[PDB]
RNA sequence: AAACUGGGAGACUUGAGUGCAGAAGAGGAGAGUGGAAUUCCAUGUGUAGCGGUGAAAUGCGUAGAUAUAUGGAGGAACACCAGUGGCGAAGGCGGCUCUCUGGUCUGUAACUGACGCUGAGGCUCGAAAGCGUGGGGAGCAAACAGGAUUAGAUACCCUGGUAGUCCACGCCGUAAACGAUGAGUGCUAAGUGUUGGAGGGUUUCCGCCCUUCAGUGCUGCAGCAAACGCAUUAAGCACUCCGCCUGGGGAGUACGACCGCAAGGUUGAAACUCAAAGGAAUUGACGGGGGCCCGUCAGCUCGUGUCGUGAGAUGUUGGGUUAAGUCCCGCAACGAGCG
């Protein structure tokens, strides 16, 4: 739902050489960007319950890369689970 | 039978030339099939909301008998 | 950036050559004040009707050309004056591209 | 997705051997290639050329008919599965066919035939029956 | 099944029985009645006697009793 | 190819059956017949016909069994290897046997068996026991059985270099 | 001992995702708006019927009906377009404009580097009917009233008519919820339509030929099936994971337990009883099924072949002609007997 300028601005902050739109930080600092917006369109429009499957999608998208970032590097994971303001 | 929208090269159909419009609805006002006048899927779709919107803005008649 | 509209009214038959440039300008105005850049603004014909709209079988068609983004009140605005005027008759406002 | 690419390779050779022509292409495995050059040594093959560009592949299997346009293999079994594996024992190796058939194991000194194997006397993880 | 499925929850088979139930008894003496002990016959007491007529498309007066 | 009806050839009953088709008024009656043909020595074929009486029919079906015949390779008194035929809903195993240990065989399997000079084999049904069918799977799965000789043939070998 | 499965350190790009450039659409939520028709109301003209059925009657009408002309009020559904067309995980989605929003397809080759598949228990959604609170209510219509029909008619038919069908918010959680066909992945002849793209040629090709992706239909081979049939959209050949079955009744019943305002839903036996119950196809007989013909009818079977796993079929079907299974032509049939 993000504007194609916000992506740029916000895959251009989480990359990690140049041309970098890859790397399991920058996909789930823009699903979670998604998330949030999406969130605010559900509480304005709770009965649509067609829009709220994409929401569940893109939920479970983001927990699977959360998972393999881990399984990989520790470090990474909890540098970036600080920067971003999750991990409830 | 070749589909006049792409006789010219016509890109927008812009519900407002009544006169293009004209030659798809009968001699009383309804809609001509795909068939009756050759033309394709897509195009077919545009005319169709074309002259749906010519009938709302008055330039064009829903029913024609008196 | 922003997003294209075209704005097409129907004005009474039997008004004069003066109300009509007022309406006109008061509209322009009354676009311009929530941030709607006006890009063309004419006369196109005077037409008879396929049917009576209210007891008229002709009326004056004018035609605006504005861009705007895509959130700003402005392009309601339009209509919640339209529908309560006693000059136009009908107006259909229509993304362009 | 695909779990069993040994199975998928067997697939292939039954498939394109029962409608009777005479090539057949796959991305290439150590493993594969290991039962290529069985399955040539013995006589279901004609020949196998190895390819190989940028990712693993591929293998080249060239199919063997009679002299009447008849078929050399006749049919071609995966044994062990990924989800039920068959480990046997020296003494248990088994005899497909009454010997008319060859049977492909694979042991702590190569992958062999289970003839290799019973007059080496040891057993391991049986791939396949091929008669 | 999948051998997972059958490893999660096996077989299980169908259970067989007597059409001579009342022959595996036991007594009403002491506390109750048991059932191990098989028997190949049993007594009793006829507290009845008599006919009945067969199902069809037989035709008699068969000859039966009830017992304790 | 057709192994040509010009031999020594026993005969044997399979099977009868009474088939009748109900038209107008009443009822028509006529005999089927199942019977094999060999000569206990290697070829055995089975055919069938009907007619209004049993002798009219088994000749019929004699007739018809001659047609056709296979040839049913053997090493020793005993099949060469273990095979399944199937047709139609009958499924028989059959498995090379001992030396002097019979034939334990079915109804309908065991003439095919005997009429071909089978003398050791064990067999079983693992399907239905309609006498046509076990017949027709009997047969189906003979043609499978491969001679020793062939085999090293069709491949670059030898023979004792596959056995 | 070190091939395979597991563990540890690495490396790779084909699976999977991301970027860049494009395409189609009754996908969903909110807010306004248009015309056609039905009903009621108001007014003018207007004379005795209108309405309804297989026939009638009940009903409305001389407090001026029906018809006909002009004006208002309200509600619900969206003619033509419209299509074995499109979209959605399913249930489902069709007048028009704007706002907010989900997914798919195609090309490319910047990027990450196996991040994948399936999924008990758990959550979310789920036609119609039904339930609660408060609105709305034109047409249709359970229950109900009146008229008919019949031996009777608590039905079918006619005149009326309440809940409901509609909106907001909660509950319910079931359907022949069906393709009676779980999801992922690879492999295996051809021919022909249509929806959305991409390349090459001739080039007004933008209308034509060829290639190639993804949907959606028809015909057909190997193979499969008990037959019906299926067949690159498998019911074929194979691997992974889940759900479920084990004769028919009793019975989706009883008991316990969870859920629900209720109605009910989910889970789920045994005692006893029968020797059958089923699927698919075959020959007859029947039908308040259809077509052709005609005015002592013209039919009933066999032998050798071929077809079918089998009962069986073919002949004896088809065109023409004839009073005629009487003749000709064609045809896996060729001949024969009583008519």
């Amino acid at each position: 739902a993000i504007s194609q300028e916000r992506k740029n601005e916000i895959i251009k902050e989480y990359a990690r050489h140049e041309g970098d739109t890859g790397s399991p930080e920058v996909q789930i600092a823009v699903l979670t960007e998604d998330i949030n917006q999406l969130n605010e369109h559900a509480r304005t429009h709770k009965k649509d319950h067609h829009s709220y499957r994409g929401l569940m999608k893109k939920i479970g998208h983001r927990r699977n890369l959360l998972a393999y970032l881990r399984k990989t590097d520790i470090q990474r994971y909890r540098e970036l689970i600080q920067r971003l303001g999750l991990r409830r | 039978k070749v589909d006049y929208i792409a006789a010219n090269h016509i890109e927008y159909i812009d519900y407002k030339d009544t006169e293009l419009l004209k030659r798809f609805i009968s001699e009383r006002g309804k809609i001509l099939p795909r068939r009756v006048t050759g033309t394709g899927a897509k195009n077919q779709r545009k005319l169709t909301i074309a002259i749906k919107r010519a009938r709302i803005m008055g330039l064009l008649p829903f029913v024609s008998d008196e | 950036q922003d997003t294209k509209y075209e704005i097409m009214y129907i004005i009474r038959p039997n008004i004069d050559e003066e109300a009509k440039t007022a309406l006109v300008e008061r509209f322009d105005t009354i676009l311009k004040d929530n941030g709607a850049e006006v890009i063309e603004s004419k006369d196109w014909e005077k037409r008879r009707l396929a049917y009576e709209m209210n007891g008229f079988r002709e009326g004056i068609y004018h035609i605006v050309n504005v861009t705007s983004p895509s959130t700003a009140g402005a392009i309601n605005e339009f209509d919640r004056l339209a529908k309560i005027n006693d000059d136009i008759i009908r107006h259909m406002i229509v993304k362009v591209e | 997705v695909m779990t069993d690419p040994i199975a998928d390779f067997l697939t292939r050779i039954r498939n394109a051997n029962m409608v009777k022509h005479e090539t057949l292409e796959v991305p290439a495995s150590k493993i594969k290639r290991d039962i290529a050059e069985i399955l040539k040594r013995e006589g279901f093959i004609r020949d196998v050329e190895y390819i190989e560009d940028d990712k693993q592949g591929v293998i080249r299997v060239f199919l063997k008919y009679g002299k009447n346009e008849e078929r050399v293999i006749t049919n071609l079994k995966r044994i062990s599965k990924p989800g039920l594996r068959a480990y046997v024992k020296a003494d248990e190796v088994p005899k497909v066919l009454n010997g008319l058939g060859i049977a492909i194991i694979s042991t702590s000194e190569g992958v062999i035939t289970d003839k290799e194997a019973r007059a080496k006397n040891i057993g391991g993880e049986v791939i396949a029956y091929v008669w | 099944p999948t051998i997972n499925q059958l490893v999660r929850k096996p077989r299980k088979s169908k259970v067989e029985k007597s059409d001579s139930p009342a022959l595996n008894k036991g007594y009403n003496s002491f506390k109750k009645t048991q059932t191990n002990v098989n028997s190949p016959q049993k007594r009793g007491v006829c507290t009845r006697v008599g006919t009945m007529t067969p199902k069809k498309p037989n035709s008699a007066l068969r000859k039966y009793a009830r017992v304790r | 190819y057709i192994d040509p009806k010009h031999l020594e050839l026993e005969d044997r009953v399979v099977a009868i059956n009474r088939v009748t088709k109900v038209v107008k008024g009443g009822r028509r009656l006529r005999f089927a017949a199942l019977v094999v043909v060999g000569d206990k020595n290697g070829h055995v074929g089975f055919g069938t016909g009907k007619a209004q009486e049993v002798p009219e029919a088994i000749r019929k079906a004699i007739e018809d069994a001659k047609k056709n015949l296979v040839e049913v390779p053997m090493v020793g008194s005993t099949i060469p290897h273990e095979v399944i035929g199937v047709f139609g809903g009958g499924r028989i195993l059959m498995k090379p046997a001992v030396e002097g240990s019979g034939v334990a065989a079915g109804g309908p399997v065991r003439a095919v068996l005997e009429l071909a000079g089978v003398a050791d084999i064990t067999s079983k049904s693992l399907g239905s026991n309609t006498p046509i069918n076990v017949v027709r799977a009997t047969v189906e799965g003979l043609k499978q059985l491969k001679r020793a000789e062939e085999v090293a043939a069709l491949r670059g070998k030898s023979v004792e270099e596959i056995i």
